[PDB]
DNA sequence: TATATATATATATATAT
DNA sequence: TATATATATATATATA
């Protein structure tokens, strides 16, 4: 998620904002921006990032 | 005291613990100067507001 | 793994991504780049790195 | 060999055990070249002092 | 909570204009 | 004089 002024929402790979999660995350996989601390392109990781790594594989397998 | 005042990472606070102890130990001698060889665990008067403000001062030291 | 743009996949020693694991992992051991946090060279560690160390030797023994 | 030298303590041993074995293997290969297909448990000679020297050179690697 | 590796303004210094 | 170039410190995220 980006932290710039007026962009407290998730950013897409095309520098487009995600207003409502329930309408997009279901359609298909998405591409996001790179995480960096530069003031022009600042973005911090999210709450549940990196945690759900093994579960995806286990479930796809099952 | 270590149970009632300090509450963090049950044993992962080696800095704050020690500085707290130093504050109390060096404050006790001020308000009961007649006694000798005072230690932490020793039962004499010691004000907590003074200690709080002491640490609040150490915070903004330059 | 590499986390750069459009590189949501692994990365070897020779800067070459991978699509389907099953195609190369079996043939011969491979070496990958080192973990790093640079904005240009952003490499993170894998999900299952580290865990499987013992059973390998146990099997080589048997 | 993992009981006489390395006690069970310090579960954070992923690196330690791996590099230990990787050192013993090479020290064995050096002093007994005529043979082939050596291993960890293969009974050939090795200088534990040299193992120490290697682990130290690693401890101060820059 | 901690350490650590990243980072970024802010000198002072060197040199060429 | 102006312009460019190099160390120090100080604040923020990420991992355990």
């Amino acid at each position: 998620i980006g932290k710039l002024a007026g962009e407290g929402k998730p950013k897409l790979a095309n520098e487009t904002l995600v207003s409502d999660r329930d309408e997009l995350y279901f359609d298909a996989v998405q591409s996001f921006i790179v995480a960096s601390q530069a003031a022009a392109t600042k973005a911090s990781n999210g709450p549940f990032n990196g945690e759900f790594d093994r579960m995806i594989l286990r479930l796809h397998t099952r | 005291l270590e149970q009632i005042f300090i509450e963090s990472n049950e044993h992962n606070s080696h800095n704050q613990i020690s500085q707290f102890r130093h504050a109390v130990v060096r404050n006790k001698c001020k308000h009961n100067p007649t006694l000798t060889n005072l230690s932490f665990d020793t039962p004499v008067y010691f004000s907590i507001d003074e200690v709080v403000t002491y640490l609040e001062n150490m915070n903004n030291e330059v």
